[PDB]
């Protein structure tokens, strides 16, 4: 039996965590959840305790922490502190079309590997002259190489064929150029994977017209998480897509996007798919592949039935009813 | 009759400029073209500038229509020079679905308004130590205030009901915080326009699901024009999207957001829709609404019939034929 840190989070996080525990009990999953909370306080003690719990357990499942963008600049983002302190350098998101969820595009299968410790997370802002705010960001060879290293290894091990570096080296000649060159260095050691590059501007335009062309994407921690959110939107939105954060020793699992769903919280309507699929990726990281396959298959089979769909994807079902169908598919196995 | 400065530009530029001149002539538009072929020189010392001839023209005429221009081979672009000379502080990019040209997004009517002097443009990159690169970007109170004022002014003058400020204030607390602060101040004056704030990543998430919710989007330049490009992708791409840059001293330069297209720069192939619709924006900015509506309708009707479309839109026809058919319909 493994012990895993659980951060319930804000909004729909706590209610979705209960449903995960419920699914886990019914599937006889040898995992016990050790809960730590991250409140809205200006004091950093809560997030530091959370980091401490992750160092001990090495693995976490989390809901999403509310960001208040009206608090003083001294109050840094709690999720990003978690990401930098634990050195979770590889953010991995899998946007894949679900047959039963009909959107404007079919046959999307994109793995996005985003650098998750540098770039925007290294940002320093100062107002040393009144009315002038200057920002200073870092891109490095060491962090660019290990993200590229991660994306290619993932590509080869998943039976993928193409890695596309998404960048703005046409404008940021030194920084994004350095990132691009680090991807090229790694590409030389992976002759079975096709390496390509695309300007971020052109990537977003291609995504809304022909997203089928993309396989694996690798990118620095820049351009405001546009690509991840576009791709999440294309396949049906934040209710569906799971995210993972990997370091050399630690791993943290979550929904692809940061939305807490505050306005729909405690109304039994949140889509549980993303969170359930996040817990499956967690199970795979723990080498509990059999349990991951059972739950994942149940989730996807359930999503094939539109009566189980929640309002975010045009359905009329409740969360608890979708959880009921998931548990039913598990018990049949 | 009114004089506007025409910069024909490079590659497909001269072809599409000639096309626009022809449509305007056929529509009996009160426009005369002052051609200015602008190439970078060195004036006082080694400092790069636009020719006096071209500067005198634009300062006088105030209105400019511009084809695409090249990036220099060796390291100071013409677009940068025009931007700094006339202080083009507001980039306006309307995105409207075209009835004839079907994409998976049919309900799009979005105007992006982007700060055009800072962010990406104020940047310096440099090497800290080997394999460590730092970028430095700037946002100011004055420029944020100016773009916010412009966005609400545009919303009034173009019968728009909603202005959404787009930010990443979770990461960029100080700079986007300053942007939102200044947007909020302007919103207090203009209560006739509904104001809201949205995370950039949430805008992108929703845009792709339902672009109909969005009206006017205002943003700083920290991420360049990526959001505008997303919106462009919804309606058919760079071949159809118009753009305007509004500056100091009444100066406004209108242009296509697409490049020179050197691969198809060979005679009679390029889509002139994008430049034409920028010229339509120019007419509206000049108060020539009747000529704007007619030229606009003639272009849309030509696309709707779809029997003489350019190669980029799926047709087999060439530029001059497409141009000729718009000239045909605008006479009525
Ligand atoms: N990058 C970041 O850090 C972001 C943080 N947030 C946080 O979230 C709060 C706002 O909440 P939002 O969720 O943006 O809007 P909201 O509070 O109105 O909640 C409804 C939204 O939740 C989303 N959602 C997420 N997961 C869902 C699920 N499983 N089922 C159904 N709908 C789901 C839907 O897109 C829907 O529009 C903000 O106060 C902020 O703290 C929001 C967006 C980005
Ligand atoms: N505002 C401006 O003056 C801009 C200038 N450029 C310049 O253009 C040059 C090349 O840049 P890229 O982005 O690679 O070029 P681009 O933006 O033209 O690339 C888009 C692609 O779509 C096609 N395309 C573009 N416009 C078209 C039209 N009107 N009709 C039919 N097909 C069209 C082209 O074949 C090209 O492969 C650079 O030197 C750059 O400085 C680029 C963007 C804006
Ligand atoms: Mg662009």
């Amino acid at each position: 039996r493994h012990t895993v840190t659980m951060i319930p989070g804000d909004g729909i996080g706590p209610e979705l965590m209960l449903h995960v525990k419920s699914v886990f009990r019914h599937a006889c999953v040898p995992v016990d959840f050790e809960e730590v909370h991250v409140s809205s306080n200006a004091d950093e003690e809560d997030i530091r305790n959370a980091i401490m719990a992750i160092r001990r357990n090495r693995v976490a499942l989390k809901g999403n922490i509310e960001t208040n963008h009206n608090l003083p600049p001294s109050h840094k983002s709690r999720n990003n502190i978690l990401r930098t302190s634990l050195d979770l350098y590889a953010n991995v998101i899998h946007c894949k079309s679900l047959p039963g969820v009909v959107t404007r595009h079919k046959d999307i299968d994109i793995l996005i590997v985003r650098e998750n410790t540098e770039g925007e997370y290294s940002s320093l802002e100062h107002e040393s002259v009144a009315g002038v705010v200057e920002s200073l960001k870092i891109i490095t060879k060491a962090k660019s190489l290990r993200i590229a290293e991660y994306a290619f290894k993932l590509a080869q091990e998943s039976g993928r064929k193409k890695v596309t570096a998404v960048h703005k080296a046409n404008i940021m000649k030194l920084g994004d150029g350095l990132f691009l060159q680090c991807c090229r260095e790694v590409a030389a050691r992976y002759p079975q994977i096709t390496f390509e590059n695309m300007i971020v501007d052109n990537t977003t335009m291609q995504l809304v017209s022909r997203p089928q062309q993309f396989d694996v994407m690798v990118m620095p921690n820049l351009y405001g998480n546009i690509v991840n959110n576009v791709c999440a939107g294309l396949v049906g939105g934040p209710g569906l897509v799971a995210g993972a954060n990997y370091g050399h020793v630690y791993a943290v699992f979550e929904t692809a996007t940061r939305n807490t769903g505050k306005s729909i919280a405690n109304k039994n309507i949140a889509n549980p798919t993303a969170t359930l699929l996040a817990s499956c990726m967690m199970l795979d990281h723990l080498k509990l592949h059999s349990y991951a396959t059972s739950i994942r298959k149940a989730v996807l089979a359930s999503m094939d039935n539109e009566n189980m769909h929640t309002p975010d994807i045009g359905g009329q079902g409740t969360t608890s009813e979708a959880i009921q169908d998931v548990i039913r598919h598990i018990r049949v196995i | 009759v009114q004089t506007v400065t025409l910069i024909p530009g490079d590659g497909i530029g001269p072809e599409i400029s000639a096309a626009v001149m022809k449509i305007f002539d056929a529509a009996k538009a009160p426009i005369q073209w002052e051609e200015r072929n602008v190439t970078a020189i060195q004036g006082p010392g080694g400092k790069w500038m636009i020719p006096s001839e071209a500067k005198e023209s634009m300062d006088k005429n105030k209105m400019g229509l511009k084809g695409p221009l090249k990036t220099p081979i060796a390291a100071p672009s013409m677009n940068l020079l025009l931007r700094k000379t006339f202080d083009l502080y507001a980039n306006v990019r309307p995105c409207v679905s075209i009835e004839g040209y079907k994409t998976p997004y049919t309900d799009v009517n979005i105007v992006t308004i982007r700060e055009n002097t800072e962010g990406e443009y104020s940047g310096i990159e440099h090497v800290i130590v080997d394999g460590v690169v730092q970028s430095i970007k700037l946002i100011t109170e004055g420029a944020s205030k100016r773009i916010a004022e412009f966005a609400f002014e545009y919303a009034r003058n173009n019968h728009r009901s909603n202005v959404t400020a787009v930010h990443k204030a979770n990461i960029m607390r100080m700079s986007d915080g300053l942007f939102l602060q200044k947007c909020r101040e302007v919103a207090e004056s203009c209560k006739d326009i509904k104001f809201n704030e949205m995370y950039l990543d949430t805008v992108c998430l929703n845009m792709v699901q339902d672009p109909s919710q969005f009206d006017v989007l205002v943003m700083p330049n920290l991420y360049g024009d990526i959001l505008s490009d997303l919106c462009a992708g919804l309606i058919g791409g760079l071949g159809v999207t118009p753009s305007g840059n509004i500056g100091a001293n009444g100066v406004a330069i209108f242009e296509s957001v697409h490049g020179t297209a050197p691969d198809i720069a060979g005679k009679d192939m390029a889509n002139p829709t994008a430049l034409l619709l920028s010229a339509v924006m120019m007419l509206r900015h000049m108060g020539l609404f009747d000529h704007a509506a007619r030229i606009e309708a003639a272009c849309f009707a030509t696309i709707k019939d779809g029997k003489s479309l350019t190669k980029d839109l799926g047709g087999n026809a060439k530029c001059s034929d497409f141009t000729e058919e718009i000239c045909r319909r605008v006479k009525d």
